[PDB]
């Protein structure tokens, strides 16, 4: 026969989070996810861990219980996190900034932030709340407090992304992310208008959206295949960025994941269904083109991290 | 001495002083001593922002003179005065930093003197997000305190971050103007090269938010010109140095407002003597706008309100309808002749009518005008304003042009609402909405009889004509340019639809005019201009760049297209199309069908079967979907013979375009009734009858070439 030789002229650009000896490069490649067949992967996807800012009410037993002790304090538990488990970066969730439950003062949750950057060395994304309005002032004084450590700032929409933008990557030098609703036109508008303000593509990555498995998880995949044969093989210079996808946010919010034995005692362990869960959210997404991603459940990283690593080596 | 000399007089003596101070600092201090503004990384930003030079010693400080005699070149030509007004910055920043190197804290409250970069990137997002709309640089002394403070504070309530240089920094302290980083009120210092610590900003904000390296001079030039929305107020008597640090201002593309007679140069040298409209000759020189956040309406206004009814015996007034006359219309005038922010009421007001829900007439005639602003935008504005007024709480607006009619409900009016309010909310949103093709709205309520009857005839009527003149004599040849919506690819990415005057979109919603309009409103939308350069085949619609743009868009999956033909590279199809037309090659035609008809087509498959092949973005040569209203048109399959081809349509599809139909094919020079020869589903549905009935009604599809 004759082996497949597939070429694509564009490249995905890489942007670096953190500082010092742990920050972390995504992006790069030239061909599809894992086609070490096809040429040059250039950066191997990076593995995520999600923390929270107050102590996680919803979350599964089994979850609470691996944070007892340091669940409380957020700089006890992203220390916790970081040298038990070793993630590539650290995802900190300001749930506490949301309007719609126990809604604090952007200065409140910075300072929270301030402490939790200071006591870590693997780089760290910052996920703010819902709230386009609120998202504007959060981040605003969220990326003045942590300075100098290049943090990701994390759902930067059309709507807040003058103000994310500017109080992110432009004035403290940080990283942005550009955030879409699983379009690609929707991905390729926000991008350019990022490149208008003055960020071009090595300062932001993108986020296509996410979903959890079997909760309209196609329109994910299709977004996120159509995002990259665009960027390398129509060479689309405003696509060419590299994409985030957090699982942990999705995948572990549904009825499968999160139900216990006494609610459906035939669906059996509440927490193999919950690993089970993103482990399939996240390796679906990493096939088709995401550059990094967050889990939740301790777990589920160390499956997907050897997921990755079979697949490349 | 004119302007030239002026400013070269005015950069010799900030060089004089330059010379004079730095040689105070070498023989108190020395060559060796350290020389730096507090708190910042770009040493001298000046300097620095021209060079990409450090300074760091007082040594270098003497040797940064040699730039600014380099700077000032005496020939009388606008680049020479431009980079002597360079000089001044120069020359005034080298007096700044020998004032910290010869006393320690150079700058006593109120004056704060130099500003650092941690207060650059504290006010540079307010700077982006325009939350700041503008700096308003105001250096001299106004003729009297009050003055001074009005202007201040006028400044300061529209969020502007005001820069003070001079006496007016004692004027409005006299005038009791709250001074502060957060007040946006910023005294620099009384001496005029204070009027460099703004400078700096403006500079910095290049360096900081442009990210352009030091030395790149044109650069930062062309981000302050463009970035950097910054004005100069000079009040009081002018010297020569002060006219020259304003060339400085001019330079990087800051306009400077003055109250003295000066050389004017347009855009950029302008005297205002009347304080009262020097504010607003400001923000139209710098091209600042300034955005009102609420409606000034008493009654809450909310998209959720529209769709209301209001009960028939709790109505107040019921302008138009069949009831009276009502009408609307938006205008797109010169800026002489609307003036922002002007309501008018012409007759009773709401407010007379105080007796059982009676009718009176309604005008409203809203004139509309901005640098950019065309009479093809003007229908989009009027379509709007049907939503701005149902979005209030009890009116309710349902027409357009003369067929209008709104009520108003008593539940507004016991809230002091009044026909004034409804000027207010057009002109508060119509800059909203429409904030990059309108510059000024003025909005006039007519409700007396007489006037409503006579204002219809001279702009309502006259201007509804060219409407309907431009839509329909409007064709390909007579544009230049087409348009490409990309709104269908969320479920048809191999989709590209070609918006052409003669072809509009297959949904229907959108047209040529209407893509016009959505590219300037949404310069990054759905709609794109496709110039129609380059013509491979005139009778079936190739074009060079038309293939260009649509291999771009569908991301390489359609690269070959024509716009008038459906056998040979046809366009694509989404799903929203209502009649799809398919070859017939038995009757040397097409037959139509729309998405209503239930019933089997003379080709055998249904609407429904048709589709499933058609949509999906995928070129099938023979099938094409399109709008209910191309059917009718002159391009309608072009280059497959015309619409000649039509053989069998659906009998409710026949009678609706039945006399747009007749008529275009009267340009084919067949006898009118060309839907009388047009077979339907009564007469037959089998592809053998309708042949037969063809044969015997002379249909011309059947004598012309064969199409396959
Ligand atoms: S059919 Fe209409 S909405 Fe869809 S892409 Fe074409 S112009 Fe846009
Ligand atoms: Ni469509
Ligand atoms: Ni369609």
């Amino acid at each position: 026969f004759k082996k497949p030789t597939q070429k694509f002229s564009g490249k995905i650009g890489e942007v670096e989070i953190g500082t010092g000896e742990k920050a972390l490069k995504l992006g790069g490649e030239s061909v599809l996810p894992f086609y070490t067949f096809d040429g040059d992967t250039g950066n191997t996807p990076k593995v995520g861990m999600e923390i929270l800012d107050v102590y996680p009410e919803d979350w599964i037993d089994p979850l609470k219980d691996i944070y007892k002790d340091v669940a409380k304090d957020p700089v006890k538990w992203a220390q916790f996190v970081e040298e038990k488990y070793s993630p590539d970066f650290i995802c900190l969730r300001l749930i506490s900034a949301d309007p719609n439950g126990t809604d604090a003062a952007p200065e409140d949750c910075a300072k929270t932030a301030k402490a939790v950057v200071e006591a870590i060395k693997t780089p760290l994304v910052v996920a703010g709340t819902g709230n386009h309005e609120k998202d504007a002032k959060l981040f605003e004084k969220v990326a003045q407090e942590t300075e100098g450590h290049n943090i990701l700032l994390m759902s930067a929409v059309e709507d807040n992304y003058k103000s994310v933008g500017a109080a992110g990557v432009m004035a403290y030098n940080d990283k942005v992310v550009a955030e879409s609703s699983v379009d690609i036109n929707l991905a390729k508008q926000i991008n350019i208008l990022m490149n208008q303000l003055g960020i071009d593509n090595t300062k932001f990555v993108d986020n296509v959206g996410c979903a959890a498995g079997g909760y309209g998880y196609e329109y994910v995949i299709s977004t996120l295949d159509r995002v990259k044969l665009a960027a390398l093989g129509q060479d689309d210079k405003t696509l060419q960025v590299p994409i985030i996808s957090p699982v942990s946010f999705e995948a572990c919010k549904v009825k499968e994941a999160m139900d216990s034995e006494e609610d459906s005692p035939q669906w059996g362990s509440q927490e193999d269904r919950t690993v089970s869960m993103e482990v399939a959210t996240a390796s679906g997404v990493l096939a088709s083109g995401t550059d990094a991603v967050i889990l939740r459940h301790p777990k589920s990283v160390e499956v997907i991290r050897n997921f990755i690593k079979e697949l490349l080596g | 001495m004119n302007l030239f000399q002026t400013v070269f007089t005015g950069s010799k003596q900030a060089l004089a002083a330059a010379e004079g101070i730095v040689k105070q600092a070498v023989d108190e201090k020395g060559r060796d001593y350290k020389v730096a503004f507090p708190d910042t990384a770009y040493s001298l930003p000046v300097i620095f922002a021209a060079t990409g030079k450090k300074i760091t010693n007082v040594g270098e400080l003497e040797g940064a003179l040699d730039i600014v005699r380099s700077l000032i070149v005496e020939e009388e030509m606008l680049d020479k005065l431009l980079n002597s007004g360079l000089a001044t910055a120069v020359a005034a920043e080298i007096i700044e930093a020998a004032k910290y190197v010869l006393s320690d804290a150079p700058y006593a409250e109120p004056c704060v003197g130099f500003i650092s970069d941690p207060i650059i990137r504290s006010l540079g997002v307010p700077l982006v997000t325009g939350d700041i709309p503008g700096v308003a640089v105001i250096l001299g002394e106004c003729p009297d305190s009050e003055t001074a403070a009005k202007i201040i504070k006028d400044y300061q309530s529209k969020g502007l971050l005001t820069c003070l240089v001079g006496k007016v920094i004692d004027q409005a302290i006299e005038g009791k103007v709250k001074m502060g980083l957060d007040l946006r009120v910023i005294p620099l210092g009384y001496d005029v090269t204070s009027v460099i610590h703004v400078v700096t900003i403006a500079i910095r904000a290049a360096l900081i938010f442009g990210g352009i390296k030091g030395g790149q001079l044109n650069d930062i030039l062309k981000y302050t010109a463009e970035r950097v929305p910054a004005f100069v107020n000079a009040f009081g008597p002018l010297s020569e140095l002060v006219v020259s640090a304003g060339a400085g201002a001019i330079a990087l593309g800051f306009p400077v407002l003055t109250d003295q007679v000066v050389p004017e140069v347009p855009t950029l040298l302008l005297t205002q003597k009347d304080y009262d409209k020097m504010v607003k000759t400001s923000l139209e020189a710098r091209n600042i706008k300034i955005k009102i956040t609420e409606i000034p309406i008493p009654v809450s206004f909310a998209a959720a309100f529209e769709g209301e009814r209001i009960r028939k015996n709790d109505m107040l007034a019921e302008f138009g309808g069949n009831k009276t006359k009502a009408w609307e219309l938006v205008m797109c005038a010169d800026q002489g002749e609307v003036e922002d922010h002007k309501i008018e009421v012409i007759g009773p007001d709401i407010d007379t009518i105080d007796k059982a829900p009676g009718r009176m007439p309604l005008g409203m005639l809203i004139k509309v005008s901005g640098t950019n602003m065309q009479k093809d935008f003007e229908p989009v504005l009027e379509r709007r304003l049907h939503y701005f007024l149902n979005y209030i709480e009890g009116v309710m607006h349902v027409g357009q042009r003369n067929l209008t009619w709104v009520r108003i409900g008593k539940e507004a009016f016991e809230k002091g609402f009044r026909l004034k309010h409804f000027g207010e909310v057009i002109y508060a949103k119509m800059l909203d909405e429409f904030g990059s093709v309108v510059d000024k709205c003025e909005v006039t309520i007519i409700t007396d009889p007489g006037k409503a009857e006579e204002l219809e005839g001279k702009y309502a009527v006259p201007r509804y004509k060219e409407r309907d003149a431009r839509l329909e004599s409007l064709v390909d040849e007579k544009v230049d340019t087409f348009y490409s919506c990309n709104l269908c690819q969320s479920f048809a990415p191999a989709h590209v639809c070609i918006v052409t005057p003669e072809r509009l979109g297959l949904c229907g919603a959108v047209s040529w005019l209407d893509a016009k309009a959505t590219l300037e409103l949404n310069p990054t939308g759905p709609c794109q201009a496709v110039p129609k350069e380059g013509v491979v085949d005139e009778n079936l619609g190739i074009w060079e760049k038309v293939n260009e743009t649509v291999s771009k868009i569908s991301q390489g999956a359609v690269t070959s297209v024509t716009l008038y033909s459906i056998l040979q590279d046809p366009m694509t199809s989404c799903g929203c199309f209502e009649c799809i037309t398919g070859i017939m090659p038995e009757a040397n035609g097409v037959v139509m069908v729309n998405r209503e008809f239930g019933a089997t087509t003379p080709l055998g498959m249904t609407f429904g079967e048709l589709a499933s092949m058609t949509g999906g973005g995928v070129q099938t040569p023979g099938f094409m979907g399109h709008g209910r209203q191309f059917i009718a048109s002159k391009k309608f399959m072009k280059g497959e013979g015309g619409l000649g081809r039509i053989v069998w349509m659906p009998k409710e599809l026949k009678d609706f375009v039945a006399e747009k139909l007749n008529k275009t094919a009267k340009e084919l020079y067949n006898i009118d009734n060309f839907a009388d020869m047009i077979c339907d589903e009564t007469i037959a549905t089998e592809s053998e009858e309708v042949v037969k009935f063809l044969e015997e009604k002379g249909h011309p599809a059947l004598k012309m070439d064969p199409i396959m």
